[PDB]
């Protein structure tokens, strides 16, 4: 009843909020990564390795909110 | 008592008599100077200057460059400058017409750049001549 | 008003509207094509330059997206463009609210998602076929080559490309049709024309984007 | 009679995936290849 | 399976398909014809 | 009853919030990717590969909020 | 009753919030795409392809909020 | 009763929130599109085509919030 | 009773929120349109056509919130 | 009773929120319109026409919130 | 009773919120109007006319919130 | 009782919110007015007249929130 | 009882909110007033007169929130 | 009872909110005052006098929130 | 019952909020780390070591919100 | 009972909010104070005196929120 | 019961909010630390020592919110 | 009961909010302190002394929120 209801919402806001910051973060980083490639195409190999590395670091941040959301929906210990 | 102006061309120092106000074009579009101005450095676009000292204010068209303004002092680096009174207006207008005609014909990636910068040059000559 | 529709049964139920509507799409495509193909001339005649410029456009998109080996996939990406484009434009411009089905409105092949997730599975089979064709059978793009701990993101990524590509096309066609329906009850046909225009403007683009994006996944296989 | 009930995921999706791939192969042959 | 008749579904679609076929045959014949002329050239 | 009601909303806010950040993020990145192309057209091939790569990384962020929203609406374990 | 009421609102906020970020995102990207075209008109063909590609990536973000809003209003499993 | 009341509000906030982001987005894009025209008048034909194209992409974002608002007010399945 | 009360407020917030973004949007666009005119007066004819075109695109965004507000106050189906 | 109470507030927030964005919008536009006049006084006639035109476009945005506020207070159909 | 109480608050927030945006708006416009005067004193006559014109356009925005606040407090039709 | 309580708060928020925007507005305007004086001391007479004129226009904005706050506290018609 | 309780809080928020904007406003103005003095020490006499004049204009804004707070606490007509 | 409880909180938020703006304000002003000193050390005597003068003007803003907080806690007329 | 319900939500918001700041933080840092690599490719080895070091420092911040979220869901002492 | 409960929270928010602004304020001021030292090391003695002076002015702002928090927790007159 | 429920949430928000600011703070500091390394690789040894020192100062800020969160969950005196 | 519950939360928000501002503050200050070191390595000794001094001033701000949080949890006079 109430326990399930609270958990479903906690599952909604966990993944809802998690994407706010990194969604913005990856944006500036990628865009700024591209501008540099435009400036120095010969450096594309160098730039891409870091850019891809960064997104994974940023991408996970929303993974934690995704995992907890699922642990709330599917493997929920409290119901 | 006032700020002082020295406008200078690559061969010839044109205006080195000192004034209470000038107002000059720039690449931003327009600026005005009055005495004890803060230190500023503006790249000045080709196009007319207007300088007021005392009673009389007159425009000498000048052809772009750099203008820094220090404490109590302006110096303007321009590659070519003419007094607007000393150019006779009609001849300048005729030159402008010629420039326009050549521009209309002029074609190709460098050449138009030349035509466009020449017609930009010519058009500002009359705008000091009339003013 | 209604997102309901009538099934036809062969022991299992399949939507009647989508089969009939995509049949009209197949007929209009083969009809105008086999018109334009019968008497080729060295200098493009009247009406054949349009089909020719279509082919040129398709070639260019595939080539940009795929690369030097664009020319085997040109019929596939050309069909992804033309079937989705003609699907949306047939749903927009062919007057089908005069026609009354037993149970549902007939608008487009793409309105039922089934079309959208089928076309997404076909681009999935396409880029899996390119990737297991040109590259090593042992591994394709999915290998966690850059980082071993990049596997979870990468495995997830494979699932998402067909879902987003399946969903964007489907949602967009359906959303546009709904606006035309939900507007029309409120008001008569004159008010809604601009909206339909806007939807018609997206109706090609979500086609084109699909084909473009589909071609791009082929490129991610071939590298 | 029964009311609307859309958002249905029956076998119709599979059915018009089949009718669409039939369209793509048949229309491939008359129209696009020739 | 059965046809559903109503004059709401398609009147919006006829105007659109007419506008697109007219202005599309215009700009499409112009483009295609221009390309053909260039090939002839 | 209450469980279903909570879940439908959790389904609304999950996809509602998820689009906030990446919606902004992809914006700056793409726009900045275009400006660089304008500056260096010859680098368009180089720039586009990164730009497309970035959007997928950003695009997913809203996918997690979309998936949980659907797992709330359709395959909801709690009702 | 309550289930329907919650769902209609979840349908309002899903499409209400979804447009916030991308609405801003497409703005900067497009505007910055135009400025570059003004700077380099000869690059208009190059710039437009990316700009159009970006908007579709951004445009969908609000599509997910639109689809869930409709799945809430029309094909709602919970009522 | 309650169902109708919830729906009318969901109709208010759907169109209320939808205009926030794109309202800002179109602003920067258009204004930046104009500045470029001022800089390069000869490029006005080129600039306008993209600017108009962008606004339609941005303009729709508020259309989805407008359509759902009407589908809530007029063709409301739940009342 | 309650239905009317909810609707009147939905009518207040619809037009209240709608003006937020475009109010800001038209501001930057117009102001930036003027600065360019100051820079290039000869381009005033060119600049104004786009500026006026943009405001109408922006102006409508608040029209949707105005229309729904009135459809809530005057032609309200639910009361 | 309740209907009147809701309406009076909807009348307060309609005009309260409406002024937020355009209040900021007209600010940047006007101020930026003035700076350009300072830069190019000879262009004052040109600049003012656009500036005045813009404010009317911006000014109305708050008019819609003012009109609905009055239609709520004075010609209120629901009481 | 309740009707009066709601109205007094609607009177507080109407004038409370109205001053937010234009308060900021007039600030940037005036300050930027002054900087230009400092740059070009000879243009003070030109600058001031626009600056004063702008503030009236901005000033009214808070007038609508002031008028409705008074129409709520003093000439309130609903009590 | 309740009427008085609502009014006292409406009196608190009216003057509380009113100072937000103009508090920021006068700040930028004055500070930017000073910087210009530093740049051109000879223009101090010119700059000050506008700066003082602007603050009065900005200062009133908070006056309306002050007056309504007092009309709520002292000459309150509703109690 | 309730009337007193509402008033004490209205007294807290009146002075609480009032300091937000001007607190920021005086900051930018003063700091920008100092930078100009650093740039032109000879202009310190000129700069200070305006800076002090501005703060009083800004300072009052919080005075209105202080006065109403006290008129709420001490000379409260409603208790 | 309730009166005391409301007052203690009004005492918490009064000093809680008061520090927000000026806390930021003094920051920019001081920091910008220092940068100028670094630029012109010989002007340190001139700069400091203004900087100290400004902080007192800013510092008081939080004093009003501190005084009312104490007048709420200690010399509270209403309990 | 209630204890479990509170905890599940505390588990949702803990990981929901934690990602906001660092999500933005890693974004600027990484993107700015890439731009520098584009500027000085020869410095890629130097830049990457710091960039990777920074993300771990930033990455943990969301780890604390992830750990507490799990300690709330799984090893919860209070249920 | 209730009086104590309200006071403990007022004690939490007083010190919670107080640190927001000055926390940001001291940041910009100090950082900007350092940059100037880097630019002019010979001016470190001059810069530090002002920087330290400023922080104390900023530091107190949070002291008022700390003192009231303690006067709420420990020397609380109302319990 | 209630005491435990309040504490678990206080444990969620303590670590939830703590990461907001420093998450952003470390971001700008690190990224700006990297850009400088790119500019002056020879200074990498110098830059890193400060950068690492700063993060620890910033990192703790979230430690206090982590510790209190645990002292709430595990060594909770009040249950 | 209630007193304990209020206090535990006041303990959560005290340390939760305290880290917001200084978390951002130390970030800009440190990062800007590093950039200067990169610019002038020879000034590292000078820069570090101020940078470390500043963080302690900033660091305490969150200490007050940490101390009150503990005085709420452990040495709580009210329970």
């Amino acid at each position: 009843p109430l326990i399930a209801a609270a958990s479903v919402i906690a599952a909604g806001l966990a993944v809802g909020l998690a994407s706010i910051g990194p969604g913005v973060g990856q944006g500036t980083a990628a865009g700024q990564a591209v501008e540099g490639i435009a400036r120095q195409p010969e450096a594309e190999g160098k730039i891409r390795g870091t850019l891809l590395l960064s997104l994974a670091f940023m991408e996970a941040l929303t993974i934690y909110g995704l995992v907890v959301a699922l642990a709330l929906l599917f493997a929920n210990p409290f119901v | 008592m006032t700020l002082n102006l020295c406008v200078l061309t690559p061969n010839r120092s044109i205006w080195n008599s000192e004034v209470k106000e000038i107002i000059l074009s720039t690449n931003s579009g327009q600026i005005g100077v009055l005495p004890n101005h803060a230190p500023t450095a503006t790249a000045v676009d080709i196009g007319i200057l207007r300088i007021r000292l005392n009673d009389q204010w007159l425009t000498l068209a000048l052809m772009g460059g750099f203008a820094r303004i220090g404490n109590n002092e302006i110096t303007i680096l321009v590659n070519d400058a003419e007094r607007g009174s000393d150019i006779d207006p009609q001849e300048a207008q005729q030159t402008l017409e010629i420039a326009e005609a050549n521009l209309r014909k002029a074609e190709g990636k460098r050449q138009k750049i030349e035509a466009n910068l020449a017609l930009r040059r010519a058009r500002t000559r009359v705008e000091a001549s009339n003013t | 008003v209604g997102q309901h529709f009538y099934w036809q049964i062969g022991g299992f139920q399949i939507h009647g509207q989508v089969l009939i509507t995509s049949w009209v799409v197949i007929a209009i495509l083969l009809g105008s094509a086999a018109i334009a193909v019968r008497s080729p001339q060295t200098i493009p005649t009247g009406g054949q330059n349009f089909f020719e410029y279509v082919l040129e456009f398709i070639r260019d998109v595939s080539k940009t997206q795929i690369g030097e080996e664009y020319r085997p996939w040109v019929p596939f990406i050309g069909t992804m463009f033309l079937f989705i484009f003609v699907s949306n434009w047939s749903g927009a411009l062919l007057p089908w609210k005069i026609i009354q089905l037993p149970h549902g409105e007939l608008a487009a092949p793409t309105n039922d998602i089934n079309t959208t997730v089928a076309l997404a599975l076909l681009t999935s089979v396409a880029y899996f076929y390119a990737g297991l064709t040109k590259k090593g059978l042992g591994y394709f793009g999915k290998y966690i080559q850059p980082t071993p701990i990049l596997l979870p993101i990468n495995i997830l990524e494979d699932f998402t490309k067909p879902l987003s590509l399946s969903f964007r096309l489907f949602g967009n066609i359906l959303a546009d049709e709904l606006v035309v329906v939900v507007l029309v009850s409120l008001v008569p046909l004159v008010v809604p024309i601009p909206v339909m225009f806007l939807g018609l403007f997206t109706s090609g683009i979500q086609a084109l984007i699909f084909a473009t994006l589909a071609a791009a996944y082929i490129g991610e296989s071939l590298e | 009679i029964e009311k609307a009930s859309l958002f249905d995921f029956n076998l119709t999706l599979p059915i018009i995936m089949a009718e669409f791939l039939f369209l793509m192969f048949a229309l491939d042959k008359i129209y696009y290849t020739p | 399976f059965n046809t559903d008749i109503l004059a709401t579904n398609l009147i919006n679609l006829s105007v659109v398909l007419g506008v697109l076929i007219f202005f599309g045959k215009g700009v499409l014949s112009d483009l295609l014809d221009n390309r053909k002329q260039r090939i002839l050239n």
